[PDB]
């Protein structure tokens, strides 16, 4: 809805978004793979929360952030320095976790109104 | 490859007259007994043909002739074979016959016609002879040395196997063999006959429409052509590759077309029965 | 009557006003069996393909082009014909075809293409200003990959000089990108010319082998070989159609005829130089070539003062072929008249004998 491109094809069929449990042991940590040829995959076990909602978003504007450089060699195939990478999905991490896009969404009541304790509580966590 | 062929009597060149031949279809049209008049290059009447002969005998007399010159091909020529075995199989068309220019190649391998239009280096003495043993004792043909490469083919046509009587048998002449090749839009033209007869003396008198058999699509130049013939190796006849050949009952005629008009004469089915030329015996005029 | 004459009052007697001519209901187009169509059929499902710089050129020459099989699938990428039109491929002929196979990377397709520069291009294989051809590539990353690494398929990377439209290089001497010179063994500036493709079965997009291949058509002095695959129509016999034998043309009607050909001979002609009968090249079957039905309308009619019936003549025309008694003459169609098996002196000339007349409740009669 902002301009970003599509997730590629092998995204929906090589990432394991879901733990397969004791059959075989994998780490859950939230890690953006960039291969470099074209594929890119996510590790993360993401749970139906919101703090992984919000690490789903930090991962994918990491993703994009690499199909975006990786139009450059190998040697420039990175972000501009060592706290861009992580911004690009921490800006979107930031601006998904508004109550005004839960609500467009579906997540969010239509009728809930605004107040602003929660507000005020929200600016106080962040 | 290129094998040269000694011991050779040369002679001078024969000629002999084609009484009414050549006349072939010009158009594929049929035409129901109209008497149609054509202005083609067709073979002109009682012409001045060339006598090409092949012939060998026994002991130390007689004359050891193998005629195959490299003849010019002036506006299409009339090649016709009084023939007892299988000796002319093929020919050779194209204007410098090397790897400078392209060259047709129709030549028969005692399988079937094989056409094939590439840039070969043909020989100076090109032949496909025969092989008679003792054992297997059977006309076999194991020869091919026409030319030493092919590159940058364009056409190409062979056709199913078949058969071959390489039968050497002694006596008369059995078929006659015409052909007329012409080449005037980049197509060339060909058209066979088939007439048996049985004379051993010259050009059989008579006629004969030729039909059309192929027309291959080509666009090369054709400026001289060369007739390809066979040749037997038997027992008592030793030598090496250039020697050691024999052959005989082998002729063949060659005639120049030129233009000319021709008062064909169709039958109630469609057939050439008849035909005079109007540039001769003003009888026919 | 009147307008032909120039006046109000026509005398007794028969006028000619104009001509009849049976126009033509359809046209017809027949033209002989499509049998072995081309090399397509091997030359794009061949399961080994070569490298971008030992592309293979196909010979092509003498084969019907089926562009349609090629145009209505829907298994092509990219699928762009420079310097002619996709639909007018199968009406236009060409003296030679050349199918190079190679297969290359994804991302690179857009460098083979008329104006295009690139790495692949000006080094592996490249095209004029002006081409008259079409491209077709195709994904083959289902097939053309296995797991560990595909390093079957090469690619040139290093020259010294640009190379030229249609262009095949097989030496592979090692580049030198220094002053000192290369003693056939790597340095500091001596590389390796060709370079392997990595072809992973997980890669995406991009990287994925894409089996293209480049349509060449020349046109040069010789006879065209290859033409667009002519489609036929069905046979109607008995009606004044518009007929197409193999480049012939005209119109009339075709009759089951009994000319037996000659095995060579495809149409003929009658006396005068008039085609009158052709062969179908499907069937071998021969039939004639009857003219449509034709001539001219003479209007058969008493004086004006007497009465204003007509009688309508057909001059050579059967009464079958004309669309109030409808009377056949040997001279043409008679409608109007009725016919009497008297005889009386002939008042109206006719022809053939017949002899028109107004008598006895009252019309012309012959
Ligand atoms: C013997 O065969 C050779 C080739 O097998 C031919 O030699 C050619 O002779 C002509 C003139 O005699 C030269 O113009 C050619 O250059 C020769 N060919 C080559 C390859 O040099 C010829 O058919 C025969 N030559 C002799 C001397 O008998
Ligand atoms: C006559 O020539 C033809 C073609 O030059 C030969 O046909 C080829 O035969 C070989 C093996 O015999 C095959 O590998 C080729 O594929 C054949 N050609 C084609 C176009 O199919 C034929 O064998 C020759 N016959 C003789 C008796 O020499
Ligand atoms: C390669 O093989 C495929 C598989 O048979 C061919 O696809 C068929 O093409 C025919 C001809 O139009 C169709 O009738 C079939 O329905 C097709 N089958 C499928 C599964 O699509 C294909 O045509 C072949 N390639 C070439 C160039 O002929
Ligand atoms: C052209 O194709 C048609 C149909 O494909 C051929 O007609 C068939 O001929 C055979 C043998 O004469 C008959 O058994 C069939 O019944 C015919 N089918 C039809 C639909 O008529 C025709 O022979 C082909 N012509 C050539 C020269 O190959
Ligand atoms: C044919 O031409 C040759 C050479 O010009 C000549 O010797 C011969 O007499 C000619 N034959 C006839 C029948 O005129
Ligand atoms: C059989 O024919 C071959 C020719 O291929 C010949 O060389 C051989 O001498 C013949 N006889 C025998 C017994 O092989
Ligand atoms: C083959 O010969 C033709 C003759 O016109 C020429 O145009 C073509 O370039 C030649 N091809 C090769 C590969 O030599
Ligand atoms: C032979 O025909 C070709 C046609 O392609 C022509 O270019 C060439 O000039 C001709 N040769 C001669 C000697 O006229
Ligand atoms: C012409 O054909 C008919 C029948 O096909 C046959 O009876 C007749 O003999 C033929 N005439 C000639 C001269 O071949
Ligand atoms: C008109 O056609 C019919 C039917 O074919 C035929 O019987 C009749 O003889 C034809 N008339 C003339 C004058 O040919
Ligand atoms: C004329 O004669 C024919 C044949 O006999 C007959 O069919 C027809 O009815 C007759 N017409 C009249 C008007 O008598």
């Amino acid at each position: 809805s902002v301009g970003l491109p599509n997730m590629t094809q092998g995204f929906w069929e090589n990432s394991m978004l879901t733990d397969p449990g004791n059959v075989q042991k994998a780490v859950c940590h939230p890690t953006a793979w960039d291969l470099g040829k074209g594929d890119f995959r996510i590790l993360m076990c993401t749970k139906v929360t919101m703090d992984d909602f919000l690490t789903a978003h930090h991962e994918m504007g990491h993703i994009q952030y690499d199909m975006a450089y990786a139009a450059q060699p190998f040697l420039l195939r990175n972000g501009a320095n060592e706290g861009f990478h992580e911004a690009v999905g921490e800006i979107m991490s930031l601006s998904a976790a508004t109550p005004k896009h839960l609500k467009s969404i579906g997540l969010l009541s239509p009728d809930f109104q605004e107040d602003n304790e929660t507000e005020i509580n929200f600016l106080l966590k962040q | 490859q290129c094998v040269n062929l000694t011991t050779r009597t040369q002679l001078p060149p024969a000629y002999t007259n084609s009484f009414t031949r050549g006349v072939y279809y010009p158009d594929k049209v049929f035409r129901s007994s109209v008497l149609h008049s054509t202005q083609d290059l067709f073979l002109p009447f009682f012409s001045n043909v060339t006598w090409f002969h092949a012939i060998h005998v026994s002991g130390t007399n007689g004359t050891k002739r193998f005629d195959n010159p490299v003849l010019p091909f002036n506006d299409g020529v009339y090649f016709a074979s009084t023939e007892k075995s299988n000796i002319i199989r093929g020919w050779i068309f194209g204007t410098t016959l090397d790897s400078k220019t392209q060259s047709l190649l129709i030549v028969n391998n005692a399988t079937n016609v094989v056409i094939k239009v590439c840039e070969f280096q043909f020989c100076n003495d090109p032949f496909l002879g025969v092989y008679y043993h003792k054992n297997n004792k059977s006309w076999m043909e194991s020869e091919f040395r026409v030319y030493s490469s092919a590159n940058n083919c364009t056409f190409e046509y062979v056709s199913q196997p078949f058969l071959m009587d390489l039968e050497g048998k002694q006596g008369n002449f059995k078929n006659l063999r015409e052909f007329v090749f012409k080449n005037i839009d980049g197509y060339f033209k060909i058209y066979s006959k088939h007439t048996p007869i049985n004379l051993v003396r010259d050009l059989p008198q008579g006629f004969s429409a030729l039909e059309p058999l192929v027309d291959l699509p080509i666009g090369i130049n054709i400026t001289r052509f060369q007739t390809l013939l066979a040749l037997h190796r038997s027992y008592l006849t030793p030598g090496d590759s250039s020697s050691g050949w024999t052959a005989g009952a082998a002729a063949y005629y060659v005639g120049y077309l030129q233009p000319r008009t021709f008062l064909l004469k169709y039958n109630e089915n469609g057939t050439i029965t008849d035909a005079v030329d109007c540039a001769l015996d003003p009888l026919s005029e | 009557t009147k307008c032909t004459l120039k006046s109000f009052t026509v005398e007794k007697g028969i006028y000619q006003t104009s001509n009849f001519r049976v126009q033509p209901t359809e046209s017809i187009v027949r033209f002989p069996n499509i049998t072995n169509l081309c090399p397509f059929g091997e030359v794009f499902n061949a399961t080994r393909f070569a490298s971008v710089y030992a592309w293979n050129r196909k010979r092509i020459s003498n084969c019907v082009a089926d562009y349609s099989v090629l145009y209505n699938s829907a298994s092509f990428s990219t699928f762009k014909c420079y310097g002619v039109s996709p639909t007018k491929l199968n009406d236009l002929c060409f003296t030679n075809v050349y199918a190079d196979s190679f297969v290359i990377r994804g991302d690179e397709v857009r460098q083979i293409a008329p104006g295009q520069t690139g790495k692949i291009a000006d080094y592996n294989y490249k095209l004029p200003d002006d081409f008259t051809g079409c491209v077709i590539a195709w994904n083959s990353n289902n097939l053309d990959s296995k797991v560990g690494g595909n390093y079957n398929y090469l690619y040139r990377l290093f020259r010294k000089s640009n190379l030229k439209p249609f262009e095949r290089d097989i030496s592979t001497e090692i580049y030198q990108a220094g002053s000192t010179p290369c003693n056939g063994v790597e340095g500091f500036n001596c590389y390796f010319p060709l370079q392997s493709y990595g072809f992973q079965p997980t890669n995406g997009v991009g990287y994925q082998p894409y089996r293209v291949v480049v349509l060449s058509f020349e046109l040069l002095h010789a006879p065209a070989t290859v033409c667009g695959p002519k489609k036929s129509t069905n046979l109607v016999k008995n009606k004044c159609v518009n007929f197409n034998f193999n480049g012939l043309t005209g119109t009339g009607v075709l009759t089951e005829s009994n000319k037996k050909f000659l095995p060579f001979q495809q149409f003929g002609r009658d006396i005068a130089d008039t085609t009158d009968a052709v062969r179908d090249p499907q069937t071998l079957e021969i039939l004639d070539i009857t003219p449509c039905s034709f001539g001219g309308v003479s209007v058969i009619t008493p004086g004006t003062n007497t009465s204003n019936q007509v009688a309508v003549l057909y001059q050579g025309v059967n009464c079958t072929e004309v669309p109030s008694n409808v009377f056949q003459t040997r001279a043409g169609c008679l409608i109007g008249a009725e016919h009497v098996n008297n005889s009386y002196e002939c008042d109206i000339p006719i022809g053939a004998g017949i002899c028109a007349s107004y008598q006895t409740s009252q019309s012309i009669i012959a």
